[PDB]
């Protein structure tokens, strides 16, 4: 039906099969012609030429599947069957479903029958479902020489700052996502995976109380070092932060996590790991763009790959997807369309991890 | 076996039975001048559902309209279409149902055509090609 | 059995005989019928003369094949039974194919049985059985002088104009194009194809106000190239410009995205560039050829390999799926079915990116 006032256009065109193999394939035909029919489509309108009944039957009686698929019986009935060549479309997005009927129900009557499998290997059959079935304007940005210039985090971006080995990573953490759970109540989390999410509770509290020099990282300080603790906890415990060490995650986690966790939390920043681990790199970026358009508040995911915008991409995407790359040498924010974009590092103490502006 | 224009005078008995406003252009376009021979008189029971005003819809309409006029107008209605409507399928199925008529005029004077054949006639009988092949080209 | 649809044809032209009788002869038909005919198709051109069933009419009832053909019924049930008139070449090659078998047999056949027979003779019956087979229009520049000695950019026209890796066919869009969306009105529906269009944006500005040069890259710009980029920023995002950038697909970002805005814009031209790594080449080169005739309308497609036909030759159809094949080196003309074969130079920077005239 769907099928049987198809292929009229492909001789009242006759060059209609560029919306055929558009968003479709030689393939999406179960009726045992229909398919080698595009095939013969395909190769012979791959000259050449453009098209006509008459070079179709050509292929289709060289493979001589006019011997195999019938003869000229449909020829006069498919020329003389479509009332109207517009419908196109259509129709190539109606009859999708059609063939999209089987897309999981061969990857899903396969699990079925193969529960008598693994048994033996259990788990594995995760993976399988995962690769066949699957398939201040403003919530602040980080300094106030930094929210006089490119202004944010606004709503819905992609972000991206490829953070150089050697120099650091560490503390830019500490000044983008430090104060502002610790304000107002558009609440965050931090994704910390490669390190247990605990170590890196050395760094921000031993950031927000300036104790760091002690020391902090190993046990019973001499008894002094218990003097401005009153700044590290209390007021990182009055907002509400989900600090992460989860498994080498794919990102369908922050998918199906995000979609109860805008529900679990507060939201004004989700500050997810480096680029460059999280997998097979460049995928993630592309599906990471749409993260900040969902929760309805801007997602952010570092690098470790100069600093320029073609490091990154001697692992990774990127380009055509994040549209606003900040570094670190420099906060080399050379990226947007709303106007600003400097050149701009800033001083550091390390006995603090400390950013200076000015 | 359903050939080609006979789905394109349905491009009307369906178009006009869920839409009315894409009916009235009809009454310009195809009067008609319609085909089929019962196809005529259901034409003629569409365009007068549009001065009483009542509810109309798929199924409202295909009784007024008896008996032999539902195993037909119903499965006029176990269709696959839509109403998202183009200027240019508007523009279409001007040709398509009144025109099919020209179609014919290349059988029955055809008959005289080859009965020109049977009296060794190629000298004249060889011209009704231009009276046709050139006759289409329009 | 393509010879039924092979000659019942020189009546829709007629004269569909003007490649016919410049390609073969009428022995390839099998049944006495169709050379006999055929036979009697070869002696009109002595003048001459031209053609017509009836001067064929008055040809196979004069050599009596009137009662020998298949009478009245087959002659004009040939007029009867040809719809694609454009065909011809073609078509009638199949028949060769037919007669390809035939231009085996009656050689083949002999020589098989030559060990009953040439027995005997054999370095003779060697040499021998094998010598056998031993046979303006003209849509916009910007340069008004570059649609004349080629003559557009019009309607259906696969215009490809390649270079080496970011040469020409990098940014050679960004500057005759910016001239029939900016300056006339038919609008497009561009695709960046060697980055996003954040970078692809930035490269066709540096043309106007003689401005990217210090750079904008690294940093920003003097005093009065401010007040020359205000005169500069109005004539791309508020222009018809609407670019496309997405990753890794095959051909259907360019019609998921060019089918709505047929009606809603215009469409002037159609927007192409780089080829060698968006996923060969001809499924993809195709896919422009009945695009154009579809939406009816002058489109740009700059491939990759000289850039002569040749080295474009083997990586792309482009003889072929465009007639029309100009190059950046001056821009290299090879083959045109359009206008005279009038030569062109302007002279280019590779700095402010600008083509300036001779």
């Amino acid at each position: 039906e769907a099928e049987q006032a198809v292929l009229g256009a492909v001789f009242l065109d006759p060059a209609a099969l560029v919306p055929a193999s558009e968003i479709l394939i030689p393939e999406d035909f179960y009726r045992a012609a229909h398919q080698k029919i595009f095939h013969a489509m395909l190769r012979v309108a791959d000259r050449g030429e453009p098209v006509d009944l008459v070079t179709v039957t050509a292929e289709l009686a060289a493979s001589e599947q006019l011997e195999e698929i019938g003869g000229v019986s449909y020829l006069s009935e498919l020329a003389d069957a479509v009332p109207t060549a517009a419908n196109v479309e259509y129709y190539a997005r109606i009859v999708e479903e059609k063939s999209v009927l089987r897309r999981l129900i061969r990857t899903a009557t396969s699990i079925a029958q193969d529960g008598y499998t693994r048994e033996d290997e259990i788990d594995v059959l995760l993976d399988e479902a995962d690769r066949k079935i699957m398939e201040i304007t403003g919530i602040p940005t980080g300094f106030t020489e930094l929210d006089r210039m490119t202004s944010g985090f606004q709503r819905s971006d992609l972000i991206i700052v490829a953070a150089r080995p050697s120099v650091g990573k560490t503390a830019f953490a500490l000044n983008i996502a430090q104060n502002v759970a610790t304000k107002t109540n558009e609440n965050v989390a931090i994704f910390s995976l490669e390190m247990s999410a605990q170590q890196l509770v050395m760094r921000m509290l031993c950031a927000e109380g300036n104790i760091n020099a002690q020391n902090l990282r190993t046990g019973k300080l001499t008894p002094e070092d218990w003097g401005k603790l009153t700044m590290a906890m209390g007021s990182l415990s009055n907002a509400g932060i989900y600090i992460d060490d989860t498994p080498s995650i794919r990102v369908s986690d922050i998918r199906a996590k995000c979609r109860r966790l805008k529900q679990e939390s507060g939201l004004g920043m989700i500050v997810i790991d480096y680029l460059q681990l999280i997998q097979e790199v460049s995928e993630i970026s592309r599906s990471l763009k749409a993260l900040a358009r969902e929760l309805e508040v801007p997602v952010i995911a570092l690098s470790q790959l100069r600093p320029m915008m073609s490091d990154i991409r001697e692992s990774g995407s990127i380009e055509q997807d994040a549209d606003i790359v900040a570094f670190l040498y420099e906060i080399i924010i050379a990226k947007q369309r709303n106007g600003p974009v400097g050149t701009v590092q800033l001083a550091f103490i390390k006995e603090y991890n400390k950013f200076v502006n000015l | 076996l359903l050939p080609a224009f006979q789905n394109a005078e349905r491009l009307l008995l369906a178009h006009m039975m869920r839409s009315r406003d894409v009916a009235l252009v009809v009454q310009e376009r195809i009067g008609g001048r319609f085909n089929i021979e019962e196809h005529r008189a259901l034409a003629a029971y569409i365009y007068a559902f549009y001065e009483e005003g009542h509810e109309a819809d798929p199924g409202a309409l295909i009784s007024r309209i008896p008996g032999e006029l539902q195993p037909l107008a119903s499965e006029l209605s176990l269709l696959l279409i839509a109403d998202d409507v183009s200027e240019q399928e508007l523009e279409d199925y001007i040709r398509h149902v009144l025109n099919r008529p020209k179609w014919l005029m290349l059988k029955v004077k055809e008959q005289e055509k080859t009965e020109a054949e049977r009296r060794k006639d190629f000298l004249t009988a060889a011209r009704i090609a231009k009276e046709m092949i050139e006759m289409k080209k329009m």
